[PDB]
């Protein structure tokens, strides 16, 4: 779909009957309904939703009216409108500024006392934007709201064994989006209780007599269970006011009662929606569960006495175990237990839903301040500005984007990682989840997974299976549902209508697979299928018992891992690790998009963000490495600016290069620059390297890699990395922090690259402790100047600064802020970390000369030697096809079809029967390159300049000894393979510590490479120590290294002063203990024996 | 000068076992990470795929005897559990012999 | 008495802390034992076999066994009588005078098997010959009876 | 080239699967719980897995990579072999369970889609696992140091 | 070295040779200047320099005093905080 | 898993061990139904109970 | 026993007996090694992120596992799912009642 | 109880509490004269 794309050959045999929707749509979509865009109304108005009412138009339906006790004040709000944004971008960015617009709205004020209305534009505050990236710009940084994935509300029924008596017993759960709680449940023996927003557990006969039932009554709608029975004859209560009364004791103790509140109590917490509501998703999953209020709309959202005799007849029914249940007047529904962990009833709160929630709390603050100053003003003056407080809501709005776990920085490590950043599916933050809650079980794959949430991508540390990554071609329902696009399959032919199904809609049919053979109209043609039923039970079926079937065979993956190709030749553990490590690559100085991919690349980089795409067709009019410029047909120009060697939140490069000249024409939707990791428009995160598969000399035992010295000569591997460093200068209570050229007590060639202004000048070199910015301060002056850290240097590129003589908008006490950016370029070393796609990961043990590689019997040597051992025990063999392929792919290739095309070849497309040399092929992760095709393109190679094949049809090369120059007595597997320069590298994780600081609260080393402080000495290490019987040893490192000061100082001056060590001995903290015996009157001697 | 005859302990958590901490004689290297002898990784429990490796300085004269002469890689070959050879061909070795 | 130092391959020195390499040795290898369910819900796991860490967490703690077998107080003869799910077994002591009754010996939990070299001997059966502390049941002897 | 797979893995997977429709038909007459015959399965491709294997390592040269670097004693099992080259066999339910369903596919032949998802339940599982082992260690090496 | 370690219950006496001097006056430390009282819980003659280096009168201040006692405070201005270690008695009627 | 499916299938072989067959069932075609404690089929003969 | 009740007395031996063993667990917990120390390649599941003291103080505890049989015949207050009374003629009023 | 509701300290508990020596931390030390890196293989050193 892209005008202006690289060819890249494909080995799909499947035809694409939907194409990937826009992947980042999940976050502007959301946005979009929050502000209630005319896009969104658009879109929602003919998807058959009557009336559409956005997020701010909801909440603030729900804020009014606002009014006294007596009713004679109201106050209403409406029409939330946008003003322009107050800087763009760039600028916001620049000037540590948040993307903002404001945001008003027309206030009406009703006093019925007169009759007189005055309507109003209240200005409720700069309401920060989404920028089309899909991130909030937020004091100058990107970040990122995280979708949360949380238990809908609804009803949900559960068995559980019960620990003292192992009895199975039933409960049921009422879960509101607001307001109490609702419990039923049968006890181990037999007897049918409840429990009232969490309070201590009643017979359910009491709260049904609370609702006005009286014994006959509930005789007669139950009586079919001996158990309810049994709690109404066994109940000592009698009479709806009297379970009034004893509600209000077990809610409210010791207070007094009156039939006042008696029923108001009850009325007030679970049935006025001003107090209790089920946030009409709620209500949808009551009304479809029960079979309660079928066929008309949702039309009140609180909870109904029919809603609790329903729920308790269903408890006793499950307990009863009957399958079928049918209230008076209701659908007849199943009769079974809910699976928690079932996309059915677990739902994503998305960007838009979150930042509406922190509205409506500042929205409840507005309205309890607004409820508070009517009474102390003049009722005859009142307007709706006197009483409106504008600091409670954008309070709130400011908090959740800053102190909130959800709104996190972007990762902007690489496009990939900010990509999948965004599709994230955070199962914890504010009510998500908590440490004491699920943890084996929660994090587990479960069958409705299929096609929303990817299996394989979740972060490698404490949050497997907690944070998941959305699906390609999943979507959020209105009421946050994650749906999944099928085809519809009528009578055994393939059906070309797409439906969107949830969880819940899916497991009423049979699915068939995606590679299903099928006729030209879509006829299967195996009289069996692969189908998935409705328990996520895997079975083989008869052709005409499908109903719907797979889109496509990338439908469970995400990007990440759309994006490995072989992937179902790795093991999943593989696959999870090389899917994590593609979203850790660092940029490269030179991108080079993958010899052998897949046909990911190319849209996962457009729809990222980080590449410039043409608004309309144009003619190029003016191309700089800072700017662009279009001269569109339709009259307008446009101008891009581009971003140069500007930091990311991480510390990449995120330098934008063109790649059109001047002249040229470009259709809309063509990329004109590339990002930190494309090239011509595609993910390029890492280089084709040539590759041979063999053990050598022992430098890639346990998993070392060897590198040829070209990767570091040629630049290869080496990557541009910004650090940030900043310094402010405040008041004190002694003056003020003072920045200037002079600094006391130091020499003058330790200031000479500082500028008159005390800041290093741009272009200077600067390492280990070279002053940056001076800065001298009260204690006749203190020096305190900011210095490059241990370990640290580079180039200075950039300098910032702000000042409050400048009207620049600084917290409060700093006087002025100065920011200085170092940058510097780390070729490939011994320690960094490489790996590819198929979860091959290892440190560089060792970078060989060009002329020790094994080489190519032309002369060519490879550049990098994986070990053997590897591979076979790991079910990671993709990695090897992929080798095959990328060398297929480097050399062209061309089928010989003189005596017709042969078996193999039968299922190749006409376009893959040539490609010339150093062609792009694409292989999707589950349709691609068979086995018996690449084993036939590795014959069908192309001779190389001097016309011979190196490389046979095993895809094995005679190499040459480049130390003893003996041809090697077997020929190696060799090829290309695509490999990342992963971000841990060894120049970042170097510590050591001969003295230090020291912790203050218990006097030990600090804990921290940023610190400088020490290694951590266990028990289990004193254990081993033990074990040794080095006693000497064990004293040392516990007393003289960590805690003894007056040890510590005595065994450094005696090294620096070149004399034995002394004797450690009677503790300082031994002597306190000693005095404090001594204290109680103990004589405790040291006794000489 | 002063590096020479030194030794060092090498740690690796966790450390489930007495060989879990080992003294090897420093040498002055090129590069910033720590090169470490193929045979003794099983008692390392260590792979070349990222892990780290702490390094501790004895500095007493008892402390430095203890660490040449108790902890002393070459004189831990065998396992204390059950006393079989511990530093001994592994991986490619193994193949290159068979 | 401790012997060979398995990590020298000589004598053991005195003075060196043995409990500790035992204790480590001993632990090390935990992680390759099978254990308990991690599951949080469900029925006992212990009614299968699951003799691994569990086992040796309950020898360690001389703790009394879930299938406890009786074993023999004095050698003698086995006279052996079933029912509908107990055992009733008795020792007649050769060289003593008063017959030792094990009365309540379930069926769920089978009874001890010889497997003599050549005679096949198989299940323990009435008149068969039983020393003192030999195991009467098919099961896990109690270390304090012993 | 030298990843293998022999020609008797079609002909046994058949004849097993034979076995298979039989006792789902067993199951379909009422003549088996569906617990039983999940077991009855499981046990069937069980067979299967083990006689892919073995005609795996009889069809290996000696002399193969792949083999060779096993049977030195280097790396591995043939338990990875079969999976690599002969089938991926059974897997477990999120819940431990066996899926009566075998991967008879191999990951030199390649997985398919629902066989890949099945796969990744256990794949995630051990990863917990694995965590959850070191405390039940942790704990009774401690009590043993102690 | 050392290579056992008792306690005993200690005698009146015993109790009066660990101790320095009496501590008689129930007070910690005053308000102006916060310096504190002269035989009170923070007793300069009794646990010795405040901090270091400086009797309670103020007329010893000097570094180079290790071995001298100041004639009005009695003090023993001595290094290694002493008064950390140094520990005091209470006779009671 | 393999495991502890060997040790329910032991487990329950054991416990079924005393009185495995509870009866017979004669139909009224003629045929046989043995009813146990046990499933036991013969693999030899496409699985008869 | 359902007219004098229970005295209701508070055991705080048990209680204490579960602290005690908790307190264990979570020193158990404390030995091992924390996130900031790891020295493996890449970032894992440790246990301390899926277990709590509490729950591990409880997996080693004896958690009897007596048979129904045996479990109800020994609580008075067993409640089963289906009576059969023979010879249901010669039982009292209050036979009938309990 | 005095100021606030907190009870006096006495002797006995600075010997009973998790203050002072005899209750342990069981927490490992952070030592001096330590450093950290990546390992990688030498095969060419010896066993020492
Ligand atoms: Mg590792
Ligand atoms: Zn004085």
């Amino acid at each position: 779909s892209v005008p202006g794309a690289p060819n890249r050959v494909s080995f799909a045999k499947l035809r694409e009957p939907l194409e990937v929707p826009g992947l980042l749509d999940v976050q502007t979509d959301s946005f979009e309904w929050l502000v209630g865009s005319d896009r969104w109304r658009q879109a929602a108005i003919d998807r058959g939703e009557e009336n559409p009412v956005g997020g701010l138009e909801e909440v603030l339906a729900e804020l009014s009216p606002i009014e006294d006790f007596s009713g004679s004040m109201s106050l209403s709000f409406s029409d939330p409108r946008f003003d322009e944004v107050k800087a763009s971008v760039d600028e916001c960015k620049d000037k540590d500024m948040t993307y903002a617009a404001p945001l008003f709205v027309t206030a009406e004020f009703i006093n019925n006392n007169t009759g007189e209305i005055k309507s109003q534009t209240v200005f409720m505050g700069d309401f920060p934007m989404m920028t089309e990236k899909g991130t909030f710009i937020i004091n100058g940084t990107e970040r990122v709201v995280v979708s949360q994935l949380v238990r809908s509300p609804g009803v949900y029924f559960d068995e559980t064994i019960d620990k003292s008596t192992e009895k199975t017993l039933h409960s049921v759960k009422v879960i509101p989006g607001r307001g109490a709680w609702l419990e039923f449940d049968v006890d181990k023996r037999d007897t049918v209780g409840v429990r009232i927003d969490r309070k201590r557990r009643q017979p359910v006969t009491v709260l049904l007599k609370a609702l006005g039932w009286t014994n006959e009554q509930i005789v007669e709608r139950f009586g079919f269970s001996e158990i309810m029975m049994g709690t109404l004859e066994k109940d000592t209560t009698s009479g709806t006011d009297e379970a009034l009364l004893d509600i209000y004791r077990k809610l409210r103790p010791g207070e007094p009662p009156t039939k006042e509140s008696a029923q108001t109590l009850l009325e007030n917490l679970f049935f006025k929606e001003k107090r209790y509501d089920l946030a009409r998703v709620g209500r949808y999953k009551v009304n479809k569960k029960l079979g309660l209020n079928a066929g008309k709309p949702i039309t009140s959202s609180t909870l109904t006495e029919e809603d609790v005799v329903a729920t308790i007849e269903y408890l006793v029914r499950l307990h009863e175990g009957q399958t079928s249940m049918t209230v008076p007047g209701g659908v007849e529904v199943p009769v079974e237990v809910d699976d928690i962990d079932h996309f059915g009833n677990r739902r994503l709160r998305t960007v838009g839903e979150l930042i509406q929630n922190q509205i409506r709390v500042g929205l409840s603050r507005m309205e309890r301040v607004v409820r508070e100053r009517m009474t102390t003003q003049d009722v005859e003056a009142i307007t709706p500005q006197t009483l409106i407080n504008i600091r409670p809501v954008v309070a709130a709005i400011k908090e959740f984007f800053g102190t909130s776990q959800l709104s996190q920085f972007m990762d902007q490590n690489n496009p990939l990682s900010g990509l999948t950043h965004k599709r994230r599916l955070s199962a914890l933050g504010p009510g998500g989840l908590s440490r004491e809650r699920a943890g084996l079980e929660v994090r587990d794959v479960h069958p409705s997974h299929y096609g929303r949430m990817c299996p394989i991508e979740t972060p490698e540390g404490p949050n497997i299976g907690l944070i998941g990554s959305l699906s390609v071609y999943a979507r959020v329902n209105p009421f946050g549902f994650i749906e999944t696009p099928y085809r519809k399959v009528e009578n055994g032919v393939v059906t070309d209508q797409i439906d969107y199904l949830t969880a819940d809609e899916e497991d009423r049919h049979v699915v068939a697979q995606a590679n299903s053979p099928t006729d030209e109209n879509g006829r299967f043609t195996e009289d069996r299928v692969m189908v998935r039923k409705k328990g996520g039970e895997v079975e083989f079926v008869s052709a005409d018992q499908v109903d719907y079937m797979d889109v496509s065979p990338r439908q469970m993956v995400s990007v990440a891992t759309a994006m490995i190709p072989f992937l179902e030749h790795d093991d999943a553990n593989r696959a999870l690790m090389g899917a994590n490590m593609q979203r850790q690559a660092v940029p490269l100085v030179r991108s080079e998009a993958p010899l052998v991919g897949t046909g990911m690349e190319l849209r996962a980089a457009i729809d990222a963000g980080d590449v410039v795409v043409a608004d309309k067709t144009g003619v190029i009019e003016e191309v700089s490495a800072d700017y662009i410029t279009v001269m569109a047909d339709d009259g307008t120009r446009q101008s891009y600016r581009l971003r140069k060697f500007a930091r990311s939140n991480h510390g990449t490069c995120a330098n934008q290069r063109p790649i059109v000249d001047a002249g040229q024409r470009v259709e809309a939707g063509q990329v004109i620059a590339d990002g930190p990791c494309t090239q011509n428009g595609e993910m390029a995160l890492g280089k084709n390297l040539l590759v041979a598969i063999m053990p050598w000399e022992g430098h890639n035992y346990e998993d070392a890699i060897i590198l040829s010295n070209r990767l570091v000569e040629e630049d290869v591997l080496t990557s541009i990395h910004i650090e940030e460093h900043e310094i402010d200068a405040r008041d004190t209570k002694l003056g003020a922090e003072e920045i200037t050229r002079d600094i006391p007590n130091v020499s003058d060639e330790v200031l000479a690259d500082l500028d008159e202004r005390g800041i290093v000048r741009i272009g200077a070199e600067v390492r280990d402790g070279d002053i940056l910015v001076g800065k001298v301060t009260p204690k006749e002056v203190r020096d305190t100047s900011l210095k490059v850290p241990h370990g640290e240097s580079g180039k200075v590129i950039g300098i910032r600064v702000f000042s409050r003589e400048d009207d620049d908008e600084l917290p409060a006490g700093v006087n002025e802020l100065v920011r200085v950016y170092v940058a510097q370029k780390r070729k490939i070393s011994d320690g960094d970390k490489l790996a590819g796609r198929h979860g091959n990961k290892g440190v560089i043990g060792k970078i060989l000369p060009v002329e020790d590689m094994p080489f190519l019997p032309d002369g060519t040597p490879v550049d990098i030697i994986l070990n053997t051992h590897g591979v076979p025990r790991r079910m990671n063999i993709g990695q090897i096809l992929e080798t095959h392929l990328g060398w297929v792919a480097k050399a062209g290739w061309n089928i010989d079809v003189a005596a017709g095309v042969p078996d193999w070849a039968s299922k190749l497309p006409e376009e893959l029967y040539s490609a010339p040399a150093d062609s792009t092929v694409a292989t999707p992760v589950f349709d691609g390159a068979q086995e018996g095709e690449l084993a036939g393109l590795l014959g069908s190679t192309l001779p190389n300049r001097d016309g011979e094949v190196m490389v046979d049809a095993d895809g094995k090369s005679t190499l040459f000894d480049g130390r003893s120059g003996e041809p090697f007595p077997y020929p190696v597997t060799v090829g290309y393979m695509y490999i990342l320069k992963l971000h841990h590298l060894v120049d970042d994780k170097i510590h050591a510590r001969s003295t230090g600081p020291y912790s203050m609260i218990t006097q030990q080393p600090l804990g921290g490479k940023a610190q400088f402080g020490g290694q951590r000495f266990g028990e289990m290490e004193c254990w081993a120590m033990q074990a040794y019987g080095a006693a000497y040893t064990l004293q040392e490192l516990l007393t003289i290294k960590s805690d003894d000061t007056v040890g510590r100082v005595k065994v450094y001056e005696a090294i620096v002063k070149g004399e034995n060590i002394p004797e450690p001995g009677i503790p300082e903290s031994f002597k306190v203990l000693l005095k404090e015996l001594q204290s109680l009157c103990l004589n405790v001697e040291v006794l000489s024996s | 000068e002063v590096i020479a005859e030194h030794p060092v302990l090498l740690n690796r958590a966790p450390t489930l076992h007495r060989l879990g901490i080992q003294a090897f004689e420093p040498q002055l290297v090129e590069g910033k990470a720590i090169q470490l002898h193929p045979l003794v990784c099983e008692a390392f429990n260590a792979d070349f795929d990222g892990d780290q490796m702490a390094v501790h300085l004895p500095l007493s004269a008892e402390a430095q005897a203890e660490a040449r002469i108790l902890m002393l890689s070459s004189n831990n070959i065998l396992s204390p559990a059950s006393g079989k050879p511990l530093a001994m061909p592994r991986l490619d070795m193994v193949t290159g012999l068979y | 008495c401790y012997g060979r130092s398995m990590a020298t391959g000589k004598l053991v020195d005195i003075g060196e802390a043995v409990g500790i390499v035992a204790a480590q040795s001993i632990g090390e290898p935990g992680t390759q034992l099978t254990m308990r369910t991690f599951h949080q819900g469900g029925v006992t796991g212990g009614a299968d076999i699951v003799g691994g860490l569990p086992r040796v967490q309950e020898l360690f703690e001389a703790r009394v066994p879930r299938n406890k077998a009786p074993i023999a107080d004095v050698a003698g003869r086995v006279r052996l009588e079933e029912s509908d799910k107990f055992f009733k077994i008795t020792i007649v002591p050769d060289d003593g005078g008063e017959e030792v009754v094990y009365d309540k010996l379930s069926k769920r939990q089978r009874l001890r098997v010889i497997t003599h070299e050549d005679g096949t001997e198989g299940v323990l059966s009435d008149g068969d010959h039983v020393e003192v502390g030999d195991q009467l049941m098919e099961g896990a002897a109690d270390p304090h009876e012993v | 080239a030298d990843v293998l797979v022999p020609p008797q893995k079609q002909e046994i997977l058949e004849r097993h699967e034979a076995e298979a429709d039989a006792i789902e038909r067993k199951y379909q007459r009422g003549a088996l719980n569906h617990t039983e015959r999940n077991e009855s399965l499981v046990k069937i491709w069980q067979d299967a897995t083990e006689e892919v294997g073995k005609a795996l390592e009889e069809f290996y040269p000696a002399d193969n990579p792949i083999i060779t670097i096993v049977k030195s004693g280097a790396t591995g099992n043939l338990t990875q072999t079969r999976t690599l080259a002969g089938m991926k066999g059974l897997v477990t339910n999120p819940k431990g369970e066996f899926i009566p369903r075998p991967i008879k596919s191999s990951f030199r032949e390649g997985l398919t889609v629902l066989e890949y998802f099945i796969n990744t339940h256990g794949a995630r599982k051990g990863l917990a696992d694995t965590a959850l082992r070191t405390a039940d260690s942790g704990y009774l090496t401690r009590r043993l140091v102690d | 070295f050392f290579d056992e370690l008792r306690i005993g219950l200690a005698t009146a006496d015993d109790i009066r040779n660990w101790s320095y001097g009496e501590v008689k006056k129930p007070e910690t430390i005053n308000y102006r200047t916060l310096k504190p009282e002269k035989d009170g819980l923070f007793c300069e003659k009794i646990f010795g320099p405040t901090r270091d280096w400086e009797c309670y009168c103020g007329k010893y201040k000097r570094v180079r005093f290790k071995g001298i006692i100041c004639e009005r405070c009695g003090v023993e201005v001595t290094r290694a905080k002493v008064r950390r270690e140094r520990m005091g008695h209470i006779e009671l009627a | 898993a393999e495991v502890r499916a060997l040790a329910k299938d032991i487990a329950r072989l054991n416990v079924a061990d005393n009185g495995l067959c509870f009866g017979r069932l004669d139909t009224l075609d003629d045929a046989r139904l043995y009813i146990g404690r046990l499933g036991i089929f013969d693999r030899d003969n496409d699985f008869e109970p | 026993v359902d007219l004098l009740g229970r005295n209701k007395a508070a055991d705080e031996a048990a209680e204490r007996e579960r602290r005690e063993e908790e307190a264990y667990a979570a020193g158990v917990l404390d030995l091992m090694v924390d996130r900031e120390d790891l020295m493996d390649d890449e970032d894992h599941l440790l246990a301390q992120d899926l277990i709590d003291a509490e729950e591990l103080a409880d997996r080693f505890k004896e958690q009897d596992n007596r048979e129904l049989s045996e479990r109800a015949a020994a609580d008075r207050e067993w409640t089963y799912g289906h009576v059969v009374v023979d010879e249901a003629q010669e039982l009292s009023e209050m036979d009938w009642r309990l | 109880t005095g100021p606030g509701n907190r009870p006096l300290k006495s002797l006995s508990d600075l010997l009973k509490g998790k203050q002072g020596r005899f209750r342990q931390n069981l927490l490992g030390k952070r030592v001096d004269y330590s450093g950290r890196s990546v390992i990688v293989v030498g095969p060419q050193l010896k066993l020492h």
